[PDB]
């Protein structure tokens, strides 16, 4: 069930929910994703189901079937963030659109899968879970 | 309905499409959280015979109305949390009976101001939180004058735009009172002269206001004469930069009286503002997400006394002669930067963890220039060189190397010096112990971390023979193979001992005769078919055993001892001893 | 004391009276040194006649009396060093039909005019160094001596060097020579005296008093032609005071395609940038107090630079853009690597410096597409966050006792689709990610020992690395081995998975290795062999076994002892029964 | 089996040859060494057993009985070595006086042992041995 999709030079991206957790968030980037180097946006829509004052992700990404181990992404680190939306609380709206900027390693050619878990810190409750589907050339 | 979180005490309705409040709840509750369903309306009562709740959660309730009368059964409760509810009417008096009640939250709430806002019978109140609402004025209700205890206040998110002499009249009349505001995420452009004057503020945040430098600049200008104790200040990778940003900026907080600063994320930076004069008289200095690249040149005069770099982006690390400094901290550094001398005489703390940092030469006096360091945290970075045993640094109480990866440590005694260290971790730093007199020195030492690493022919030597005052002592994950005879004969006040996670084949009876103080004993996830008879038996203070994940040999008369031990044991072994091949709990095992 | 059998005997410190009649007459080397002879008999061994090394270093001798070295009609080395036998009469040389090497320091001589080696056609090297020699003078007879190409003539007493002296060399700039004039306390070089002359290298270390003479005597080596010319001094030897770069000036009258600086008791960074060193081919420090190495002129033609075991603070900048080759190694620091734009760079070193590198690998780093050689072994914490990009000429790469951090958290190498060589050994790597190698498609030599995986299996990470010849997998504590692990790898010559810590070997591993020449699995803790495993290992020369717990009762130990005693001549070591010791090969299953 | 001693105001060094390899040298410090901190020079007479090329070091040392893993000091890396002597060959006379200096770390007290075999990376046999004995107060 996508929610989204976007085509581009060399990539394919797309999300649906994760089948265990389908907590309601939105979201897009701005371009869609240049693998070879991308400046942009991200636009995030959605109200959480907990604070966000330790907010962080665990990405579990699979080139091909080829499992990478589990890889974790902090946003938040609860002191002096960067983010406005770190001061959100549970049940708040959240609008806003985080800018990012990468230039490019030569990543292997084919289907690529990472599943999202966004997860709060101070409970390490799930927030929310995406499954992404990338394809790369 | 409802989840079961800590039985008759707390419970997690949270998202349980619910009409309304289910009396099918413990009376003895203590923390319900409703959040998340369409209650709609508060009808009076409702929390009536859940008469002791703490901690009620009512966030994302789709709430229209507090039917007064609502809160009347709680006494004590402290926390009420109320966010994105769309409550219009807080009909006077609507906080009915939450007597006890310090924390209050109502963010998101639809709310145009305090004025509107009938909490003045609450003096149990100590945070208040307004966040995210249709304010605009920085003023505080007379009230306050009734609410004692109130010590912090957020009206993050509003739309004050301007700040008068009289949004702040009622600090003057009460400058014996402690508070705290938070004006992040306010458009201002307006602060009148004078509006500052004999104000009290104990933390004044001001994050993400400002759309561009003369506003900030001049908003700035006119908060002279405030004494303040924390003044936090920068703006919001994903919000309004200014575009430009330089020092003069912060003109006049040469007039406004701070003891800590704290600068955060900016979009542009400049490596001068550190070094601004009107920062000299701060007791601690202070950064996080900024984009400083060099630290040279501070004036020596400047009275800080702790400094805090953290998550920055330093390219060279600091050049800092400051002689009234007592604590630094550098951490989470984007850079890999290599350690250079310093000299602060007054320091007694430094954590430089987190930053792919590398140290050559560590450690002696030349590199610090104090004899009053207690605490040196050089975890998770790259390769510390020891060349040196803390002659000079004999102070020392807290040595952190874990995740790091230290180099010669078992060429020469390299805390030989360190006869007052109380906790070394070296955990998971890539040493092998090839040398007995690793730890000479260490005679104070109490915490002894040191899993993830190896030994000499797998084997656990003598290196502990005079750490006598040792009380932890992690061998987790060390490949052990066996252990020297004598080996911790010495270890009388030894309370947790981890040997877990190695490759022991037998255990000797010879290590745990004088383990008189000991309470913890892991030796889970080795490769032990056996125990010989009697081994714990003179382990006297013992409280909890691991044992698991050993491949035990569950033949009579073999496994006898240790089947009647656990047994009669049972209540300390954790997890669950099992049998090689039927899987069946040793504990469970009866020989004729 | 015989090493090799009848062909080479060991007679050091024998007190022997002399040369034994004893030892056969094949032998081919012989070292009666540190004996008491004091006279080399008169036709002293006639008998070994089949012999290319002599050696009588500190035999006390005193005499060459007559025709001692015959027959003598193939002897290529010969060192009489630390005798005092002082005079060389026109009788002493007596047909070397074959001599290349002759080795006379520390032997009295007081000059070579009347030192006795005049028709030995075949010399190639002369040493005299340790000598009483007063004179540089290069003697007329060696115009008979074309295949002389080197001269010792060092810790002599030579001050002087004079026109006539090298006047030979004038009138052979066809002969190709090498002079050491090291620890001589030179002090006046006759102007014009180099002029019209060549040298292949030249060694002048440890030859200055002060600083003014050095530069007055370089002075006049003007008009030199050298190829490689050797300057500095000892740190046991008195040294100059100051060094200033000036004392060089008038090597820009001396023409040098190789410099090579050592120690200096006194060092300016700025003596290496001198403007005299710009045509230079290749430039060399070794054993100086440089410290840092900046602003080097774009002019310069150097296209070699080697730095060793000297003491930068800081990472050499350089734009110098015709060098092909950097070495830097053995640096006194740690230093952590910056950035550099070396557009001819194919061959850099960087070993043996502690050395950091955030953000390996990547063109930006170093400003050249022709890099085939990158070597950063035995260096600090290398952070992998590039993979390459740019640097895909590479064939052989080498991290070895390096610190590899983030290399299991992407394909790291991925560009390298001409790599041939990948060292990764004791990089302490903990293999988690079974695409790590993606990309090394070329890849013959992978060398990862000392390493470990994740559940201490070892995974499927060879799937696409398929023109490996050679895979080292020792001490990387491994316990099992994933299914089709090797299956690709059809050209694999050698496998070492010693020192390990299996308990089981899967045959259908090894079945299918057809190709497969030396297979090491010494050192697990192997008890026993499925029946077959080693049967389609056609092409095997070598297998180790030993360092096993092998169970040696029958049935069990059937296959194995059979296969490894009719194998005996491939097995390497001896795998040997648990219990008794006995040799596998030995039993026999009833 | 003294074949030489000192003492300063921190130490007490002397040395002996090794039971097994007695070869000849004759080796002092002028000063004598202090543990804390010394410059002076190494005297070394003697002839080498073997050229000198690659002149090592094997230092086994040993605190109170603790023994130290072995320990290795290349002298001669046989290419632009900082010494004269390197050049020295079998048999030729060496006489040289070799400067050093260092400052102290901190020793524990007690008895000291440390034989230096010295080795010629050439051939790779041993060129001679002492057996040292230190004793720090
Ligand atoms: C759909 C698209 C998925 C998003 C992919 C994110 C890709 C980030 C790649 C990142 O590894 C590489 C990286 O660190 N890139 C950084 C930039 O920061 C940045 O790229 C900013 C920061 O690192 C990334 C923030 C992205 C967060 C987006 C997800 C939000 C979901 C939140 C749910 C509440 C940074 O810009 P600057 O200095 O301005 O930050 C620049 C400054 O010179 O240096 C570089
Ligand atoms: C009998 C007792 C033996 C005494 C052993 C001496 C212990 C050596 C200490 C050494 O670890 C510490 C060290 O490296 N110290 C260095 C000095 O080098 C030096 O200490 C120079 C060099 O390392 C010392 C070499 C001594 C060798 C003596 C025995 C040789 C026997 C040979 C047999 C043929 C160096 O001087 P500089 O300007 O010289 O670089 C200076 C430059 O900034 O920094 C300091
Ligand atoms: C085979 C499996 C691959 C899996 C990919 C994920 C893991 C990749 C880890 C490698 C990158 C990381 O270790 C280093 C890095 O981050 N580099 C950024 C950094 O570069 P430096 O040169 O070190 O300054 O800072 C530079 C300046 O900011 C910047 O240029 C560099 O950026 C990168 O190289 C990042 C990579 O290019 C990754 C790009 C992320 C792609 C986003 C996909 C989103 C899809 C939707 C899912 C939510
Ligand atoms: C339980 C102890 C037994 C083991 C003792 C032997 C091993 C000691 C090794 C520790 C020191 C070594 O790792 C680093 C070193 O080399 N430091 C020298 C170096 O100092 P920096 O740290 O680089 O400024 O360079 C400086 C500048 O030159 C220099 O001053 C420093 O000097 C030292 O640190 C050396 C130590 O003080 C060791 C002293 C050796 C004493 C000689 C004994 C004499 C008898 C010899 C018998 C064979
Ligand atoms: C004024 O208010 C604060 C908050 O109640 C007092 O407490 C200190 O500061 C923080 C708030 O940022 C508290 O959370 C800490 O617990 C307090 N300090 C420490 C070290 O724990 C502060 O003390 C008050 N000031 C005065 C003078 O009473
Ligand atoms: C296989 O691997 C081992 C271990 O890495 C090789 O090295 C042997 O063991 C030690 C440790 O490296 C070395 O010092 C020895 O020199 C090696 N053994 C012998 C008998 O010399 C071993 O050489 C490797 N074998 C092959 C064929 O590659
Ligand atoms: C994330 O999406 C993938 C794609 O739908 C889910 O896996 C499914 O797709 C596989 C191939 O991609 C199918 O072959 C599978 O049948 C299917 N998965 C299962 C378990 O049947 C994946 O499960 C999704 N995310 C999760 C579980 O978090
Ligand atoms: C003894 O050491 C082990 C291993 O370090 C400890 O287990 C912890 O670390 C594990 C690493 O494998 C992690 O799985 C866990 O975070 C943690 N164990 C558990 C059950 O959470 C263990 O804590 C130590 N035992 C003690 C202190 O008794
Ligand atoms: C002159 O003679 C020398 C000595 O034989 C030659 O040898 C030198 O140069 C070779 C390559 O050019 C090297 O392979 C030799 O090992 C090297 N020997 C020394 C001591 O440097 C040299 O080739 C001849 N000259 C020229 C210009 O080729
Ligand atoms: C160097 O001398 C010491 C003694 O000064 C030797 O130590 C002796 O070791 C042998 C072991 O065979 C014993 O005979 C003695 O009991 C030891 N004496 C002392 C006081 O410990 C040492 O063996 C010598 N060096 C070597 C062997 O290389
Ligand atoms: C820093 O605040 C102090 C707080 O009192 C101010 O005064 C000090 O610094 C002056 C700068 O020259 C000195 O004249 C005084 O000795 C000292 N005075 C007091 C009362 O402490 C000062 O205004 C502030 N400094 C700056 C540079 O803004
Ligand atoms: C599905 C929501 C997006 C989750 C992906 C997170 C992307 C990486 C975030 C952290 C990267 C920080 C690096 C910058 O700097
Ligand atoms: C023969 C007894 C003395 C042997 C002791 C040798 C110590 C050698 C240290 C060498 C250190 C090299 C650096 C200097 O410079
Ligand atoms: C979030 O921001 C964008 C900017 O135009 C807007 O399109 C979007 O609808 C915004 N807010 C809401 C509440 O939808
Ligand atoms: C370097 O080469 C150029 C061009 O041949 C010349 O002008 C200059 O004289 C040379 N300098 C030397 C050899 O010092
Ligand atoms: C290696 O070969 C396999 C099978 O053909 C392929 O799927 C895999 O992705 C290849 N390697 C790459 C793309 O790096
Ligand atoms: C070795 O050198 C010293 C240094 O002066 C000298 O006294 C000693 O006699 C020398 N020995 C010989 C044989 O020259
Ligand atoms: C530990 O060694 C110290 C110092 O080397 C020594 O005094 C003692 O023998 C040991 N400790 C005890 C309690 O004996
Ligand atoms: C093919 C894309 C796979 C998913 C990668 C998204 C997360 C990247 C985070 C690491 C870069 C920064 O840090
Ligand atoms: C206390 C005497 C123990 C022997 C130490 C001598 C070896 C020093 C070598 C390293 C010092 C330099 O580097």
């Amino acid at each position: 069930k996508q929610q989204w999709f976007c085509n581009s030079s060399d990539a394919i991206i797309s999300y649906s929910y994760c089948d265990h957790l389908k907590f309601p968030i939105s979201i897009s980037s701005e371009p869609c994703i240049r693998l070879r180097g991308t400046n942009g946006f991200v636009h995030v829509e959605f109200i959480p189901r907990g604070n966000l004052k330790y907010l962080y992700f665990n990405l579990f990404i699979s080139v091909n079937s080829i499992e990478l181990p589990k890889r974790k992404e902090v946003l938040c680190h609860g002191h002096d963030d960067d983010y406005s939306f770190c001061r959100a609380l549970k049940g708040e709206t959240v609008n806003t659109s985080i800018p990012f900027s990468f230039e490019g390693i030569l990543f292997p050619k084919g289907h690529y899968r990472c599943v999202a878990e966004a997860i709060a810190g101070d409970t390490e409750e799930k927030l929310f879970c995406l499954n992404f589907t990338i394809i790369h050339r | 309905p409802c989840i079961e979180v800590v039985p008759n005490i707390t419970y997690q309705c949270m998202d349980q499409k619910l009409s309304k409040v289910p009396d099918d709840i413990p009376s003895s509750t203590k923390n319900i959280d409703l959040s998340f369903n369409p209650l709609k309306i508060l009808k009076s009562y409702s929390f009536s015979n859940f008469s002791e709740l703490q901690w009620l959660d009512l966030s994302r309730c789709e709430i229209e109305t507090i039917e007064d009368k609502a809160w009347h059964g709680l006494h004590h409760l402290s926390n009420l949390i109320l966010t994105g509810n769309p409550i219009q009417s807080f009909s006077p008096g609507s906080f009915s009976g939450l007597t006890s009640l310090e924390n209050l939250v109502a963010v998101e709430t639809k709310l145009a101001s305090l004025e509107s806002f009938p909490i003045g019978q609450l003096i149990t109140l100590k945070k208040l939180n307004v966040a995210h609402n249709f304010i605009h004025s920085c003023k505080l209700p007379a009230y306050f004058s009734n609410l004692t205890n109130l010590v912090h206040v957020d009206l993050s998110y509003n739309y004050i735009q301007t700040i008068t002499v009289n949004d702040l009249q009622f600090l003057r009349e009460n400058p014996q009172v402690n508070l705290s505001l938070d004006m992040s995420l306010n458009p201002i452009d307006f602060i009148q002269d004078q509006a500052f004057q004999g104000i009290k503020l104990h933390e004044l945040t001001l994050r993400g206001n400002f759309n561009s430098s003369n506003i900030m600049k001049t908003c700035l200008q006119n908060l002279a004469g405030l004494h303040v104790h924390r003044l936090i200040l920068g703006e919001f990778k994903d919000e309004r930069n200014l575009e430009i940003f330089e020092p003069s900026i912060m003109e006049g907080l040469c007039d406004v009286t701070i003891d800590e600063f704290r600068l955060t994320y900016t979009n542009d930076f400049s490596d001068d503002i550190v070094k601004f004069h009107c920062l000299a008289n701060v007791s601690a200095m202070s950064l996080a997400g900024v984009s400083i690249k060099y630290l040279e040149d501070v004036p020596k005069h400047f009275k800080w006394q702790s400094l805090s770099i953290i998550r920055c982006q330093l390219k060279q690390f600091p050049t800092l002669d400051l002689p009234f400094l007592k604590s630094l901290t550098l951490t989470m550094n984007k850079g890999s930067i290599s350690f250079k001398k310093v000299a602060l005489p007054s320091l007694s703390y430094l954590d430089l963890s987190r930053n792919a940092l590398s140290f050559s030469g560590c450690c002696s006096y030349s590199d610090l220039g104090t004899n009053s360091l207690r605490h040196l945290d050089l975890s998770f970075n790259g390769a510390i060189i020891m060349s040196a045993n803390f002659m000079g640094l004999e102070e020392l109480q807290h040595l952190d190397f874990q995740h790091s990866t230290l180099k010669r440590v078992t060429e020469f005694s390299a805390f030989l010096s360190l006869e007052k260290l109380l906790y070394l971790d070296i955990s998971y730093t890539n040493t092998k112990i090839d040398f007995d007199g690793i730890f000479l020195g260490l005679t104070s030492l109490n915490t002894l971390k040191m899993a993830g690493n190896s030994f000499k022919d797998n084997t656990l030597s003598n290196v502990f023979a005079n750490t006598t005052n040792l009380t932890f002592l992690d061998l987790s994950k060390c490949q052990l193979e066996q252990i020297s005879w004598g080996v911790f004969d010495t270890l009388h006040r030894l309370q947790l001992l981890n040997m877990s996670h190695n490759n022991l084949l037998f255990l000797d009876s010879s290590h745990y005769n004088q383990l008189y103080s000991l309470k913890e004993l892991a030796l889970d996830t080795n490769q032990l078919k056996s125990v010989p008879d009697g081994i714990f038996d003179r382990l006297t203070s013992l409280q909890k055993i691991w044992l698991h994940t050993n491949p035990w040999d569950c033949s009579c008369p073999r496994i006898d001892y240790l089947s009647r031990w656990l047994n009669k044991n049972s209540q300390k072994e954790q997890g669950s001893a099992k049998c090689s091949g039927s899987g069946k709990p040793v504990r469970s095992i009866i020989c004729p």
